[PDB]
């Protein structure tokens, strides 16, 4: 009787609806939660509106106080709980805003690697939806620093290192290949010496399965950006468009020293790779030497 | 029969929902299809009788629902105007049915069509010469014969209904009032008939009362009904209960007048009647030029007489006009030929000239249903059914092909599934009576009553249908079906549906490839390296895999499945998608070559295999070969990356710490051991691997017997793009990897030999890059 009562006015205003559940606080299951959580859970679902109910962040500040805030106490359990419920339906986006309420980062900075990082592994297009993770991404980010909100401190190193790539992949989607380049060697991933493949090597242990797969398509923008410089290089003499020949041999041989390394490096890790990476590695390799 | 007891039983677990009209319209098409199955397509009439009953059984069905509905819900007046609209269509199933068996009869007739003769016996010989002799009189009775075949199944138990409607008494409230007007003290200041006739009042102009007329005029709702429908037997019932026995008498001046009791003894053979009939329609013509008249008895008897004027007033209906119209026309042809066999040219009967001198045609019925001023009539005349019924007796073929033209302009929501099937039996029968409508028009309505049927689904139903069509939109169609069954349950089901209900499978499946290859194809690049900043799978690439799965399903399209599949492993290497090449190649099986050759064999003929099975023998080899070399690079790469330990190097430690360097030591022999057998045993496959694609077929590539640009300019355009692009770099790397090998020798050998112009293998190399492989041999 009462679901369907409810039924009859499902998609009325929120706290209408609120009071037909305060009636259902007496009601739950004896075997796994309750009544009450399972259909307030479900019709915020159906709602997708939030800042009269559990309250809303001014900007990210205080929460403010919710309708059920009044007649209600711990609301940051049903918090959890429901955005809980929501990624186990896959709503993503919204659970990392209801926990970004709830003032819970640590789900939340895992669940945008998962987000960024598919998004990340594409070209930057403008209007993309990649755009628009890539925007609600930078702005968890941004929140956290202002606020000082830390978590485990790898997560958090990880997550710049991440931004900061997007930064370089931004770089070389525009075709400011400078740019993109200061941004790599600043990010010191760059083996240029053979030293430099056990530091990278020590770099490695610290990521997770995931990064660890994007490494291959880090290194392949790597080398499509050190084949370019090789090239460009190769094909400026000393008669066409200045660039002395010295300055480039010297360059192209450190440049040289760093594609070899990165080789070595590429054979030398300890997981399995595509073999179709590996291939392409050594190739460009060779033609860079 | 049990159908009536499955129509009020599935009324019952019917009614919950809201639309049942749809559930039990997809339930007729499996009978329709099990009806196919059991009676040929000759027999189409014993399949409008099929039609007809189930249909019936399933307006039954609607009409259990719809009064099932509690009182103050019009949800199911949509079910009960979905049921109307049913009834209407079975009307038109009746119609048609009758109309083109009088139309077969007549053709199987035609060459002995009317008489004549001379009055030699008994008049009804004139009238059933009369019936016999005309076509157009003849489909008239028929259609009469419908409209009050529909009168009497509408009318059905009237007799036990009337059980209840029952008064013998004739005036009984003037016969109470005059008994007590002679019987009391007091009498009445009212006037009344001192005569029972059914002419005493007006013929006196006296009153009766109010009761007594009125159930008079509701035994004349009765009987009136009772004779628009034409329900004798129940007519002279009502008459004798009521005791107008005088009035069943007045019904009887019309029927004609017969003996045949020239045999025998003296026995009844007919003594029906007066004869006077002819002229007592006359008096009947001019009793209504006269008036005055009740409704009833000025409708019963200006209809005797067909006379229009006094006719107009009761019928009002589309129905009843065009009954109306036939009734007329029916009568004076009848009576036209009546003064013309039974010879005589004077007078004996009196008749308006022009009523006289009217001529008569199916044309003028239809024209006159038009021209009805009548608004209750204009807007029947815009009604659907109306329009297709009319056009069923009138054989406009034009005009309804224009008008389900600007039906399918409107769409197909005015078009519901059972009006889509029912145009669609429309064709039907058309075609079974070699009879073709327009075809475009056709294929329209087909094709969205099959989107219809593609909403409900239930692959039983399609096929049959579907081969209906032109070839390529029936191939198109179940491609679109079929891709939707993916669980090979189903599908295979489906297959099996198919091969018994026309449009192979197979076909269809091919066809999805070639249309999957023309939306979407592969990069194609024979310069190092394949463009792009960042990359992923596709949608376009994702269909190209996806498209595979109809091919592979059936075991005979193995040899074009293979054709194709190298094919889009062309597509992917040349796009940068190996690793969508060999998940490609784990799926397909890795003795396909062989099964289709031996395939080939077990037909007991090879003279008829041309270079193609054999070529897609060779590219799924070579594709092989090369994905197979390039994992065998890497794992070489690999392993040789994964050194087992280095050498201890700890300087002067404890005797503990001496033994644990010897344990050290030993774990570094084995090891060292174990990983430079594996080592150089991948080496040593690596070279050969690399030989073989390096020196395969004279150092070829890719090469296939037929690279015909009449058969694909673009494979050629591919083949040579391929061999350009691999050959360098594999080059290169086997000159590495002999170096490496302290091989010096055979890359300057290697180095020297590298121009195959014999099979495409002498012009792959570039200005730049047979400079850098200038300086490999210099460094080797």
């Amino acid at each position: 009787l009462l679901m369907l009562y409810t039924r009859k006015f499902e998609p009325t205003d929120p706290r209408e609806a609120l009071q037909y559940f305060y009636f259902l606080r007496n009601e739950k299951d004896n075997q796994g939660e309750s009544m009450f959580l399972r259909c307030v859970s479900e019709l915020v679902i159906e709602s997708r509106e939030f800042d009269m109910l559990l309250g809303k962040l001014e900007k990210d500040g205080s929460r403010k106080p919710g309708a059920i805030d009044k007649f209600t106490r711990d609301t940051k359990t049903i918090i959890n709980k429901v955005a809980s419920v929501a990624e186990n339906k896959g709503l993503f986006e919204e659970a990392a805003k209801l926990y970004d309420l709830a003032k819970n980062p640590d789900k939340v900075l895992e669940l945008t690697n998962k987000l960024l990082s598919p998004v990340v592994s594409q070209i930057s297009a403008p209007q993309s939806n990649r755009e628009r993770l890539k925007n609600m991404a930078l702005a968890i980010a941004e929140r956290y620093k202002s606020q000082g909100v830390s978590a485990e401190k790898s997560i958090n190193s990880t997550f710049y290192l991440l931004l900061d790539l997007i930064t370089f992949f931004d770089e070389y989607h525009a075709g400011h290949i400078d740019l993109s380049f200061d941004v790599i060697e600043r990010l010191k991933l760059v083996p240029l010496s053979q030293d430099s493949v056990e530091e990278r090597v020590a770099a490695f242990r610290n990521f997770s399965d995931e990064i660890r797969h994007n490494l291959s398509e880090i290194l392949l923008a790597t080398m499509n950006i050190l084949f370019t410089q090789y090239k460009r290089l190769k094909g400026s003499g000393p008669t066409t468009l200045g660039r002395p020949q010295r300055v480039q041999e010297d360059k192209d041989s450190v440049l040289r020293s760093q594609a070899r390394a990165l080789i070595t490096f590429a054979g030398m890790i300890p997981y399995r790779m595509s073999g179709d990476t590996n291939a392409r590695l050594v190739q460009m390799e060779v033609l860079m030497n | 029969s049990p159908s009536f007891t499955e129509d009020i039983t599935l009324s019952a677990v019917m009614l919950q929902e809201e639309d049942p009209g749809e559930a039990a319209t997809m339930s007729m098409y499996p009978d329709f299809l099990k009806s196919f199955l059991e009676h040929p397509s000759s027999a189409v009439f014993e399949l409008i009788e099929q039609y007809e009953a189930t249909c019936n059984t399933q307006i039954t069905l609607l009409k259990k629902i719809v009064k099932r509905v509690t009182p103050g819900q019009q949800k199911f007046s949509k079910t009960a105007s979905i049921l109307w609209l049913l009834q209407q269509e079975m009307v038109t199933w009746r119609l048609i049915a009758a109309l083109y068996r009088d139309r077969i009869q007549s053709a199987l007739e035609e060459e002995n069509m009317f008489e004549i003769a001379a009055p030699n016996a008994s008049e009804k010989t004139i009238v059933d010469k009369l019936f016999q002799r005309d076509t157009l009189v003849r489909q008239s009775q028929l259609v009469v014969d419908w409209l009050e075949s529909i009168a009497k199944d509408e009318v059905g138990d009237f007799s036990d209904n009337i059980e209840y409607y029952a008064k013998s008494v004739y005036w009984e409230n003037t016969l109470h009032t005059l008994k007590q007007r002679s019987m009391l003290s007091l009498g009445s200041s009212r006037p009344l008939v001192s005569e029972l006739d059914p002419d005493a009042p007006i013929r006196q102009k006296l009153p009766l009362d109010d009761l007594d007329r009125e159930d008079d005029i509701r035994l004349l709702k009765y009987l009136f009904t009772l004779i628009r429908a034409g329900m004798t037997d129940e007519a002279q019932r009502l008459c004798k209960r009521c005791g107008q026995a005088w009035r069943a008498a007045t019904l009887e001046g019309w029927k004609l007048y017969h003996d045949a009791n020239i045999n025998g003894g003296t026995e009844l053979q007919a003594v029906e009647g007066n004869p006077y009939r002819c002229v007592w329609k006359t008096c009947c013509w001019r009793m209504a030029e006269d008036e005055q008249f009740n409704k009833y008895e000025r409708a019963i008897y200006a209809t005797l007489s067909g006379n229009l004027k006094q006719l107009l007033p009761v019928c009002e209906s589309w129905e009843d006009t065009v009954w109306a119209h036939f009734k007329v026309m029916v009568d004076s042809l009848v009576e036209q030929e009546i003064r013309a066999s039974i010879i005589s040219f004077n007078e004996a009967n009196e008749l308006p000239r022009e009523y006289l001198e009217a001529n008569w045609t199916l044309d003028s019925v239809f024209e006159e249903l038009q021209a009805t001023d009548k608004k209750r009539v204009l807007e029947e005349n815009r009604e659907h059914y109306h329009i297709i019924q009319k056009f069923v007796i009138l054989a406009d073929v034009d005009g309804l092909m224009d008008e389900f033209s600007e039906w399918l302009s409107n769409g197909k929501n005015l078009l519901l599934g059972h009006l889509l099937r029912f145009m669609t039996h429309l064709l039907l029968f058309f075609r079974t009576l070699g009879l073709q409508a327009k075809e475009e028009v056709s294929v329209e309505v087909l094709k969205t009553y099959i989107q219809r049927l593609i909403n409900e689904k239930q692959i039983e139903l399609i096929a049959f249908y579907v081969s209906h069509l032109p070839q390529e939109l029936a191939i198109s169609q179940y491609a679109v079906f079929l891709e939707n069954i993916t669980d090979p349950d189903q599908r295979q089901r489906c297959l099996e549906l198919a091969k018994e209900a026309g449009l192979d499978v197979a076909s269809i499946t091919k066809t999805v490839v070639e249309n999957t290859r023309k939306k979407d194809a592969g990069e194609f690049a024979h310069h190092d390296f394949a463009p792009a900043l960042d990359s992923g799978t596709s949608e376009e690439d994702r269909a190209k895999i996806d498209v595979i799965d109809w091919l592979v399903f059936d075991p005979a399209q193995r040899a074009e499945a293979l054709k194709q599949s190298n094919a889009i492993m062309r597509k992917f290497l040349a796009s940068k998608k190996h690793e969508a090449a060999k998940e490609v190649f784990a799926k397909i099986p890795q003795d396909s070559i062989a099964e289709i050759y031996s395939q080939w064999e077990e037909q007991a003929m090879d003279s008829a295999l041309p270079a193609e099975d054999d070529n897609a023998i060779r590219e799924h080899l070579c594709i092989r070969a090369y994905l197979e070399s390039h994992e065998a690079f890497n794992e070489w790469f690999k392993h040789i990356n994964s050194p087992p330990q280095k050498p201890t190097l700890v300087g002067q430690a404890s005797f503990t710490e001496k033994v644990a360097h010897e344990h050290k030591e030993k774990k570094y022999e084995m090891d060292f051991g174990i990983w430079k057998g594996h080592l150089d045993a991948l080496t040593s496959d690596v070279k050969e691997k690399i030989y073989n694609v390096l020196l395969f077929v004279d150092g070829g590539w890719m090469v296939d017997v037929r690279e015909d640009t009449e058969e694909d300019p673009e494979r050629s355009h591919q083949m040579v793009l391929l061999r350009r692009l691999c050959l360098p770099m594999m080059c290169f790397l086997l000159h590495t990897v002999l170096h490496n090998t302290k091989q010096y020798k055979d890359c300057l050998r290697l180095a020297d030999i590298v121009s195959s112009e014999n099979q495409k293998l002498y012009t792959v190399f570039s200005k730049t890059e047979m400079r850098n492989l200038l300086q490999k041999l210099r460094e080797s």
